[PDB]
């Protein structure tokens, strides 16, 4: 019952690599994407969070 | 969920002939795997049990194989009451349970070609209401055939019977459908014929005075 | 012998209510799982439901929601309870007993049962070296088959199955052949219980 | 001083098939004969010794037959584990003993038609005076794909994967080598490919990069 | 368990002399007769030499002159020592073991090992909708596969095996599937301790 949400539910959509039965990922502050990984930190060319 | 992909609808091979009918899964199911056999005048039986196992009262001519995504119901010598129509069914996942299409075994013989005749309909259905206009392809053994219509050069669906143990053939009966009397609403109405090792006439019709 | 009965299928409204019926015999039903599978006029085997030791029950997708399975520990009665019937379910359907191992396979079948949803009635069909025959129109389904010279002719007379028209009735386009070098084609009807005939000649 | 004769270097075949693998002698040597199972990515092993007698381990679908000079290793039903190459062995002459060019056994299909695709390397090597082109043939059913070079429309060795284990076709590659100075001398090239299912394509032209 | 170890294969001098070595493992050594079969590659099999229980030793047509097997009854030691290589000796040897009976057959196999007669050294390799990919010339003999993008890329990829050079070197050729409505290809050569790469972006 939240007409609003927006959040508190979030899902992966990368990392298809192997992704092992049973074995879950949390780190999600930054990843590989892009030319240059934005110095680690969010942005545009950097969209590797969830 | 799963789905079954069996052998072709129909599998035309002889008696004592080895017959291997194959149906492959659409995932890896391991040996969760059954057959069985329907003939059109009684009710199914089980031969294959876990795609290893064989049925108690099985004759020893039949033989299971395959396993994880293709499957292979192996048949060494056919007899007479081996002829009927099989399926393989997936137990790997037993809620959904799903069938394959199924597959036909028909006795193989020389290429008969049918016996085309054509009949008008009688004064009755002419005083009756919506006529109709019948052809006949009698005692064929190439069943591959199929009979459609056209007018003057609402069709209705097609009738085959049994393969008759007298001949090895098939007999196919198709009619076209029109409105009240419209028998002599045209002058010509065409039968569309088409069998192996026949001349296949496209427009099959009759010539009214 | 070890058999399993069936009755209940027949004619329904659509989505009218029904209830089938399954009686085994031969073996010990309380310790077997039974399973409901149908089987489309032209089609293969379908899965529709079944019920284990335990009294859980079990439906398919297009199943779930209308169909209602029961069995009871005594008197060796299966039954299966059908609502909101449509004309895209009308399918023989198979008593089944499911065998002893882990996974779910079919070692006894029974008799079999047909249901057929249409809302239509039983109307009477109409009679309409040389090869000719009779066309029928207007038929139903009937336990009886088609004979010639007002039912002394038998041996050489084909019936093809019959077809479904749009009025909820069927069509037969039985033949004969007679020597040409011209009988009356007797057609009759159990559920009708009238007896209708014609003839045709080379 | 003892030959052998075996079947063709391949066969082709579909799982639960029968394959009768042929084996033929120079001369009378009675049963001192064995068979052996070689998968090309492990060591080989033997099925069937004294051309009687079966390996413990093997199992029953394979059968050995024939004798003296003539030997046939027939198999009941092909599994995924059973396509590998073969060799015969005779030991009638202990010392000098002899084996079988070999027979491979893939897995049957439609015959696939190879993706003919041509692309110049970097210039990496164009730098150097040994430049080359390559020709490439892949995911093809079989194996038999002639390729040759045409200068102005040299040629060099090819190379041939494995067979895949779900698209059951072959990938070939093809190089032009050049040597000193006939990298900068000629300028046009051109791919010779011969296989079925193409239109002859003898001559597939390239320029030079 | 049941197996036979080999070692000693490796690159070697023409006319060099070399020692193979084969040690059993899992049953009676002292009791059953020991084979050596080597296979060119492309080739099949061919028996080189064996040695009997009673220390006799046979070799082949082409073999005898230049080969001399040896075995002790203890350590389970097999062994086999070459002089005077050529090229024409380039081939994969395997160890085998004689069952009982009263004629030669192979019933167990060991590793296998792979020995080269060539005068050449490792040098250092070049790597130079649509389908492309990276040509690598001077290459040598390799313990690793060539992979694309590390391996992580899930795109087409497939590498062919390498084809011989005059100078005995080798040449090696790899392909990728490349959107085309710019990966790069990792040649990790072991025996130079180098890497090289390219891309092939269009």
């Amino acid at each position: 019952s939240k007409p609003s949400g927006n959040y508190n539910y979030l899902y992966r959509l990368l990392r298809k690599s192997k992704l092992k039965p049973f074995e879950r990922d949390i780190s999600t502050e930054i990843y590989q994407a892009g030319n240059k990984p934005c110095n680690g930190v969010a942005g545009p060319n950097c969209y590797s969070p969830l | 969920d799963i789905q079954m992909t069996q052998s072709p609808s129909s599998l035309s091979a002889s008696l004592g002939d080895r017959v291997t009918i194959t149906c492959r899964a659409s995932q890896t199911i391991g040996r969760f795997l059954n057959w069985y056999q329907q003939k059109p005048g009684k009710a199914p039986k089980l031969l294959i049990y876990g795609a290893s196992s064989l049925q108690i009262g099985v004759p020893s001519r039949f033989s299971g194989s395959g396993s994880g995504t293709d499957f292979t119901l192996t048949i060494s010598s056919l007899q007479p009451e081996d002829f009927a129509t099989y399926y393989c069914q997936q137990s790997y996942s037993m809620p959904p349970v799903t069938f394959g299409q199924g597959t036909r075994l028909e006795i193989k013989r020389t290429v008969a070609a049918p016996s085309v005749f054509i009949f008008p309909p009688s004064d009755e259905q002419l005083k009756s209401g919506t006529a109709s206009v019948v052809c006949l392809l009698n005692n064929f053994y190439p069943r591959e055939a199929k009979v459609q219509w056209k007018v003057d050069n609402g069709n209705s669906q097609e009738s085959v019977t049994e393969q008759d143990s007298k001949d090895s053939t098939y007999s196919l009966s198709s009619t076209l459908t029109l409105s009240k009397a419209d028998y002599e609403k045209h002058k010509v109405y065409a039968c569309e014929v088409t069998h192996q090792g026949l001349s296949s006439p496209v427009t099959k019709s009759f010539n009214r005075g | 012998e070890v058999q399993l009965a069936e009755s209940g299928g027949g004619l329904v409204q659509p989505g009218g209510s029904l209830r089938l019926s399954c009686a085994a015999s031969g073996f010990t039903f309380s310790t077997y799982d039974m399973h409901w599978v149908r089987q489309v006029t032209g089609n293969g085997l379908e899965w529709v439901s079944t019920i284990g030791t335990g009294g859980d029950t079990y439906y398919s997708d297009s199943v779930k929601g209308r169909f209602t399975v029961s069995r009871e520990n005594a008197k060796n009665a299966l039954f299966l309870q059908i609502n909101g019937l449509r004309a895209g379910d009308t399918a023989v359907y198979y008593c089944a007993r499911g065998g002893s191992g882990q996974f779910w396979y079919f070692d006894l079948w029974g008799r079999g049962t047909l249901v057929t949803v249409s809302s239509a009635s039983t109307k009477g069909p109409s009679v309409f070296t040389a090869a000719l025959g009779c066309l029928v129109k207007d038929y139903f389904p009937e336990p009886v088959t088609v004979s010639w010279n007002s039912g002394a002719l038998t041996s050489g007379v084909h019936t093809f199955p019959a077809v479904l028209q749009s009025s909820g009735l069927y069509s037969l386009s039985s033949v004969v052949t007679v020597p040409s070098s011209t009988y009356i084609c007797n057609v009759n009807h159990k559920p009708s219980n009238t007896k209708v005939d014609k003839r045709v000649e080379p």
